[PDB]
């Protein structure tokens, strides 16, 4: 039950610090060892630096004059200052708790991607994918969302508010000519029920803190 | 440099006392972070945490297998010897007599 | 200071095989490594530590091996869900760190499955923007390599559109792919027939699903 959630801006520009905050839940950040990691593409996991309240942090000794760590022990939440961020420190950044008398890690936050650049944040424009005479295979019909023009990644895209998983695929997203990017989720599902059942999809695009709801409808 | 340890601790003998009022607590590591430094702590009878009261500079595990030998001066009447952070707290009872 | 060596960088197995991951280290630090599994968009998961023991949620057919420079994951019987990434890692003592591996991505193999084939005029929302996409899916396939050819009143289109295609499913370990044609509203009404044919190596024959509203 011990959980951890990022947040972070998304967008960083060149040069300036990135801020984020790790917020645990199921447990008190007052004890044991929590660590800032993130996951880059090209370069994989690197461990960032860790601290134990009031006692002691450490740093990974590539990154240790970049970066600090402060602790608010009354709202249960630590954050991570790294300034001069570059292109390459586009990653997604996660905190996760170090693992008492262990050397590993044992829980993790779902991760925050930061993308450094200069481009401004663009929400999406969120059309339906509407089952029509042509998307049904069968007994089967096909429906959707697409989720167009918006930067930086990601978009997530969910279905009935979490309710509706199975059958549905969310795109890795596609870089368009003008330097934004484009995804579509869909689902697959009764063709006989159409009429009756209720499909919404749920997109959120942190970065520019857009929360769309579409309903899919068939025509 | 070091990290402290955050596993558990036990008893691996029984507390001694000694000439000059201190005791000798032989504990065995069940962590494998070590290298660690280990958690000490002198916990009144109020359940605080008190100042000092350890004779070992900067205990360490080196070995999870190889006990560590500590040696404290607790303080007169009821208090904890306490080995270990946390929730993996060795929380000894203790009471020295004659104060 | 320590420098870990996964191998292979890719594993493709079939399901119900032995899968073993090596993880090499260049100098000895303990004997307690940890490994991670990743599967897609999620974070990574602690899966077996303390070179042996089995993380909380971890499976049965899960386990771990090794002496002092190199250390084992061994998958008993391969399942679709283990589609994944594994990382192994250490702490180093001094300097102190934690360092992970590269990763052995673990791939699942499966029966040839053709895919079932939709097509999406564009929205009435979007057609009041400047631009029409339209959206083929195919959808449940087996194995990646497919054909997708735009035809818009059967001239072949060639510039317009982009392909995504997503990662083996836990469940079944298909694919599936969308091709996105987006065009002008200009020119999305000077046509009237929208086709897309997809061919594949489950096929036979290839596949086209077509409109012609608007």
């Amino acid at each position: 039950q011990v959980q951890l959630q990022e947040s972070g801006p998304g967008l960083v520009k060149p040069s300036e610090t990135l801020s984020l905050t790790c917020t645990v839940s199921g447990g008190s950040i007052d004890t044991y060892y929590w660590s800032w990691i993130r996951q880059t593409p090209g370069k994989g996991l690197e461990w960032i630096g860790c601290f134990y309240y009031s006692v002691d942090n450490h740093f990974n000794p590539s990154l240790e004059s970049r970066v600090t760590i402060s602790v608010d022990t009354s709202k249960n939440q630590f954050s991570l200052k790294m300034t001069s961020m570059t292109a390459s420190d586009t990653a997604v950044y996660y905190c996760a708790r170090n693992q008492p008398g262990g050397r590993a890690f044992d829980y993790w936050g779902p991760g925050t991607l930061v993308t450094v650049s200069s481009a401004s944040t663009k929400g999406p424009s969120v059309f339906p994918l509407a089952p029509s005479s042509k998307s049904t295979s069968g007994g089967t019909a096909a429906l959707g969302c697409l989720v167009k023009d918006y930067f930086p990644e990601p978009v997530t895209v969910s279905w009935n508010s979490g309710a509706l998983t199975s059958g549905v695929h969310t795109f890795p997203a596609v870089l368009q000519s003008s330097g934004l990017y484009s995804l579509s989720s869909v689902v697959t599902v009764p063709s006989s029920s159409l009429g009756t059942q209720t499909y919404i999809c749920n997109v959120n695009h942190k970065p520019s803190n857009t929360k769309v709801d579409k309903r899919v409808e068939p025509k | 440099s070091y990290v402290m340890c955050t596993g558990s601790f036990k008893l691996e003998k029984e507390v001694a006392e000694t000439q000059h009022g201190t005791v000798l607590v032989q504990v065995k590591y069940e962590g494998t972070d070590a290298p660690c430094k280990i958690p000490f702590s002198s916990q009144d009878e109020k359940g605080v945490t008190q100042n000092g009261r350890l004779i070992t500079a900067n205990p360490i595990v080196t070995d999870k297998e190889k006990p560590v030998n500590i040696e404290a001066e607790p303080p007169f009447g009821e208090s904890y010897i306490v080995v270990g952070a946390g929730e993996k707290a060795l929380k000894l009872s203790w009471f020295k007599k004659g104060s | 200071e320590i420098v870990l060596t996964q191998s292979p960088a890719t594993l493709s197995l079939s399901p119900g095989q032995r899968a073993t991951l090596s993880c090499r280290a260049s100098q000895s630090v303990s004997n307690y490594f940890a490994w991670y599994q990743q599967k897609p968009g999620q974070a990574p998961r602690l899966l077996i530590y303390d070179t042996s023991k089995r993380a909380t949620g971890t499976p049965a057919r899960f386990s771990g091996s090794g002496s002092g420079t190199d250390f084992t994951l061994t998958i008993s019987s391969l399942e679709p869900e283990d589609f994944a990434v594994y990382y192994c890692q250490e702490r180093n003592n001094w300097p102190l760190t934690w360092t992970f591996g590269l990763g052995t991505k673990v791939e699942i193999k499966r029966t040839v499955a053709a895919p079932s084939v939709f097509i999406f005029p564009p929205s009435d929302e979007q057609l009041k923007s400047g631009t029409a996409s339209v959206v083929c899916l195919l959808n449940n396939f087996y194995p990646r390599e497919a054909k997708v050819q735009w035809k818009v009143d059967n001239a072949l289109q060639s510039g317009n559109s982009q392909e995504s295609v997503t990662e083996q499913d836990s469940k079944d370990s298909t694919y599936s792919l969308s091709s996105t044609l987006t065009l002008s509203k200009a020119d999305y009404e000077k046509h009237k027939v929208y086709a897309c044919e997809v061919t594949h190596q489950g096929l036979s024959s290839p596949v086209t699903k077509s409109f012609n509203r608007g």
